[PDB]
């Protein structure tokens, strides 16, 4: 009935297959692929990363509205929410957590504990300041939440690879879409 | 019969082992169960040395149940454990196994004997070490395999030989043995067969090199130096190598042919300068504190060679130098058409040709 | 129970990694005497005296030799073709057949961290320094 | 023997799979070397196409350029199969020591472990000419049963499927140069027999 316990009970009706061994040596020869390719730019490869995640994520929400029926959201209260107690629940088995909201509660952060984008990778000296890893998962929560009809824009603060502060992504409600109705 | 003896004689010595006391008298009861496994394993082509494994687990054992300096002589009674055990496996003229099984246990008595020796005749123990180590080096050298021990072994009696003072150096007559521990996969047994065989240069005080090929030489010692200066550790050791290219340039014997990796050098953008373009300034680093050098970098038109830009003059002793590279006589009215194929040698008596 | 040496042996003839503990202070430590026993244990793999039977799935491991007060122990596992020893000398052992499991923990423990440190994603392909250094910090976070 | 470890949704993975292509595509055409969209962040824009537009410029590509592609795709698949083999390594197979004398032995580990493990079944049979060329079979290869086919227009289907077939040729030649060397290694058709593609190697 309630969304963690939705989020769990999809558990019982998904496929699986292994965590580690694929799925993470996937994003890792592919972040390999664009750091070989631009002759190790560390900038550009974050704006290819977030692209393929714009991709994904526009066609990866019809098969997160389709797996669970659920309604449009409009605040920032049900999307952090449905993200945290069931999206990366049936998507990567995990949970994050929300703080660090505005007064007018605006914005939020998304303090992830264990992501499995990253297991054991420690990034090289040069890399370590000046790129981000994660960038297919702000590419999903770009173009997933595009598709609800919100504008949005999702950032990396910080992450465990580089830094002492964890992994977190801020996240602006950057207004609402317009359903436009008529015929001209 | 034979394994009913070995589990039963293993059940039997773990059953025995259930009772605590008397763990000194017990050694005689654990021989009494080898002479047991040792009987029925009597005729045996490869596990009588598996036997022997059951002799040297158990050599292990006792090594593990007696623990103290005088006990060493306990293991001196182990070399006694050994040499009868010798005789129980000396029953053959020769053999592919049996010479690397009486290798083995050559091996392990010469290392009871060092270790018994080394704890307090001192001319004798090198010669009868290095009688040993004969013995054990002809044994794994009569075999059809096992050439890794043989060189460790060959480097061993060689170091020997340097333990006292020799003129005759096995191993800095051995270049190839040398180089084939030097030029690749192993960089510490490499920087002390280096050191011994430039510090035999030092004291060889002679002119007549090996005999082996025809590289007569007194700068056999500067081209082994190279690799030893390229081998190094660091600029701790830095004095070596520049005492090296000072017995080097003090010796000079000057045709060389350097692949010039302990230098780095990066080059820019083509320029021009006043009466002969003075195009391609280059940064170069280097190990070595001074160096004065002709550097030319050639570089290959489409049926020519430039191969200018030359400095005469290099009291550079940096890392990226910035050389001007003054390059008179443009080729084919500077043409836009010539392409790299630098040699960028720096001669300093000697060609670095990188 | 820490070890004196280790050492990592891939097909060819070459070391992947010697590594010792301790090479912060000199402490009477001979780099030279553990690389001979590494040298002679690459040859000790071919020899009739020890066999690594195949008919177990598991990788087994074995007591090669003892020298200068250190004994040595080889892991030949099966199927990538890597070679690793360790060493330990006469006062870390006890003696006993309980220690024989934690070595192979211990052992088990080090080829984690190899894979671990080999399946990188974002080294480039080729024997670089950057594996050397990972797999030394990585030691020393197991070995202080 | 079942074991039960942590674990993450089919779904996500195959479909990232199929968006390897698209990236290859989007990472040849655009190297950066001096219709689309455009995108607004902060202070900064980007510029992208998307997928099934970046498959019709596949099919509107050059000839060179296609198999300039293709390396791309066998060598990500390559990387993969590497790694993956080397995870593998932790199971202890049995069957092979090194350099693979016994061809058909490490065949009998591929099928039996490998597609189990990337595409959740066994591969369904297996043929053996004895010179080393091997004869894969599978009926329904799992990241293509996504893939519509349009209305009547196979033709232009089939050259819009096959080069998805890069990535286990990658595979397959990852995990037969972790064992050591590189021999010729193609893809076939093979149109099943009862209600997909098969692989030849050395």
């Amino acid at each position: 009935r309630s969304l963690k316990a939705m989020g769990e009970e999809i558990w019982k009706n998904k496929t699986e297959k292994i965590n580690t061994e694929l799925f993470t040596l996937t994003y890792g020869s592919i972040v390999a692929q664009l750091c070989q390719d631009y002759e190790r730019d560390f900038n550009k490869v974050n704006d290819h990363l977030y692209s393929m995640g714009y991709n994904i994520g526009c066609r990866l929400i019809e098969d997160f509205l389709a797996r669970t029926a659920l309604p449009r959201c409009e605040n920032l209260v049900k999307t952090s929410e449905v993200l945290s107690k069931c999206a990366f629940k049936i998507f990567l088995n995990i949970t994050p957590n929300i703080t660090n909201w505005s007064h007018n509660k605006d914005t939020f952060s998304l303090i992830l504990d264990e992501n499995p984008l990253a297991d054991f990778v420690e990034l090289p000296m040069d890399a370590m300041k000046s790129l981000w890893y994660s960038n297919i998962l702000c590419g999903v929560l770009k173009g997933s939440l595009e598709m609800v009809q919100l504008d949005c824009d999702v950032w990396f603060v910080s992450d465990i690879l580089r830094g002492d502060s964890q992994t977190e992504i801020k996240v602006k409600l950057n207004r609402i879409l317009k359903d436009e109705i008529p015929i001209g | 019969p034979f394994e009913s003896s070995s589990k039963s004689d293993e059940s039997l010595g773990s059953i025995i082992i259930e009772g605590t006391l008397d763990k000194f008298q017990l050694h005689k009861y654990f021989f009494i169960r080898r002479l047991r496994l040792l009987k029925l394993e009597d005729q045996t082509l490869t596990a009588f040395v598996g036997a022997f494994q059951l002799i040297k687990n158990f050599i292990e054992s006792i090594s593990i149940e007696y623990r103290k300096s005088v006990r060493l002589l306990e293991f001196k009674h182990y070399f006694i454990t050994s040499m009868l055990s010798y005789f129980e496996f000396e029953n053959v003229s020769n053999p592919l196994l049996c010479e690397i099984k009486a290798e083995l246990l050559m091996l392990k008595r010469d290392n009871w004997v060092q270790g018994v020796m080394a704890t307090s005749e001192t001319v004798f123990q090198e010669n009868f070490l290095t009688l040993t180590k004969e013995i054990l080096s002809l044994f794994n050298k009569c075999e059809g395999k096992r050439q890794r021990i043989v060189d460790i072994l060959s480097i061993e009696i060689g170091l020997l030989y340097y333990q006292g003072k020799k003129y005759e150096e096995a191993v800095s007559l051995f270049l190839s043995c040398y180089e084939y521990y030097t030029q690749t996969n192993w960089n510490s047994i490499g920087l002390k067969i280096l050191q011994v065989f430039i510090d035999s240069l030092s004291h060889c005080p002679k002119l007549d090199v090996l005999q082996i090929d025809g590289e007569s030489v007194s700068a056999s010692a500067v081209l082994t130096n190279a690799f030893l200066n390229i081998l190094k550790l660091c600029k701790d050791n830095d004095s070596k190598e520049i005492w090296w290219k000072k017995f080097m340039d003090l010796q000079m014997k000057v045709h060389l042919a350097r692949a010039n990796v302990s230098a780095i050098e990066v080059n820019l953008k083509s320029y021009g300068f006043p009466e002969d373009i003075s195009t391609k300034t280059m940064r170069l680093s280097l190990k070595n504190m001074g160096g004065d050098v002709i550097v030319f970098g050639a570089s290959d038109f489409l049926l020519k060679k430039g191969e200018n830009k030359l400095i005469l003059e290099c009291r550079d002793i940096m890392y990226g130098e910035f050389s001007l590279l003054s390059f008179e006589i443009i080729v084919e009215g500077i043409t836009f058409v010539k392409e790299f194929p630098e040699n960028q040698d720096e001669f300093i008596v000697v060609p670095e040709i990188y | 129970l820490r070890p004196c040496f280790v050492s990592l042996i891939d097909e060819s003839d070459k070391p992947i990694l010697i590594y010792v503990p301790n090479e912060a202070e000199n402490e009477m430590n001979d780099v030279l005497k553990y690389n001979v026993l590494s040298n002679i244990s690459l040859d000790y793999f071919e020899s009739a005296l020890v066999e690594w039977h195949s008919l177990d799935s598991k990788p087994l491991l074995k007591s090669i030799f003892q020298l200068e007060g250190v004994s040595v122990f080889a892991m030949l596992i099966k199927q990538t073709g890597l070679k690793i020893v360790i060493g330990f000398e006469q006062k870390s052992l006890s003696g006993a057949d309980d220690e024989f499991e934690a070595i192979n923990q211990i052992f088990e423990t080090v080829r984690k961290i190899y894979i671990r440190v080999k399946c990188n994603p974002l080294l480039v392909s080729g024997d670089e320094k950057s594996i050397i250094k990972s797999l030394e910090r990585k030691f020393d976070e197991l070995f202080i | 023997f079942e074991n039960s470890l942590p674990k993450v949704s089919q779904s996500v993975y195959q479909m990232l799979l199929n968006e390897m292509v698209p990236l290859a595509m989007g990472i040849e055409r655009q190297i950066s070397g001096d219709i689309k969209r455009l995108k607004i962040e902060e202070h900064h824009t980007v510029d992208i196409i998307r997928s099934h537009n970046l498959i019709h410029e596949l099919y509107k590509a050059d000839e060179e350029e296609k198999e300039k592609v293709l390396a791309r795709l066998r060598n990500i698949g390559f990387q993969i199969g590497l790694k993956l083999s080397e995870l593998l390594i932790f199971s202890n197979n049995p069957n092979l020591k090194f350099k693979e004398m016994d061809l058909l032995l490490i065949m009998k580990f591929i099928c039996r472990d490998v597609w189990k493990q990337i595409f959740g079944k066994q591969i369904d049979n297996l043929k053996t000419n004895h010179r080393g060329t091997f004869y894969l079979l599978d009926y329904d290869y799992r990241p293509i049963q996504s893939f519509s086919l349009e209305e009547d227009a196979k033709n232009e289907e089939l050259k819009m499927i096959e080069p998805f077939l890069e990535i286990p040729v990658g595979i397959i030649r990852g995990v037969l140069s972790s064992l050591g060397y590189s021999s010729e290694e193609v893809i076939c058709l093979a149109s099943f027999i009862d209600r997909g593609v098969s692989f030849h190697v050395q």
